[PDB]
């Protein structure tokens, strides 16, 4: 399947 | 958009939590987007499925039916839209919704629940308020 929809940047 | 779910299972909640379990899913389906399993447990995509669905449509169900992951039983302690936690012995379970993503994790036996409710529900916030 396609990725699933991506991350966002970590939390600090 | 940088990094993966994967990362964030590994690194955010694994790293900060000792973890039988973790999870993060699409809320509307289930459909598991990272995941870690120790040992002997496994996380039915059909689980993910149900407590996706009883999250966002009747969240006082895990109140009468408890919580089902990892092959076993919780019982419930507080459920509402955003938040489910449970217990199972000396282990706790942390449920959290946000807008897109479903965030699951449990606890080795003995470890502190404060610290995996801290780590589901401030990763859950973060999301939240990126609108994820």
């Amino acid at each position: 399947p396609p990725p699933p929809p991506p991350p966002p940047p970590p939390p600090p | 958009g940088s990094g993966s779910w994967q990362s964030y299972v590994d690194n955010q909640i694994c790293q900060h939590v000792d973890c039988t379990l973790a999870a993060i899913a699409n809320i509307q389906d289930g459909s598991i987007w990272a995941k870690f399993e120790k040992d002997d447990k496994k996380i039915s995509p059909k689980e993910l499925k149900t407590i996706a669905d009883t999250i966002r449509q009747n969240p006082n169900g895990f109140l009468e039916t408890g919580i089902h992951i990892g092959g076993e039983k919780y019982i419930c302690i507080q459920a509402d839209n955003q938040l489910v936690r449970g217990r199972r012995g000396s282990s706790a379970l942390c449920i959290v919704a946000t807008n897109t993503c479903l965030l699951a994790a449990a606890t080795v036996d003995g470890y502190p629940a404060g610290q995996l409710n801290n780590v589901i529900e401030k990763l859950g916030d973060y999301l939240r308020s990126n609108n994820y």
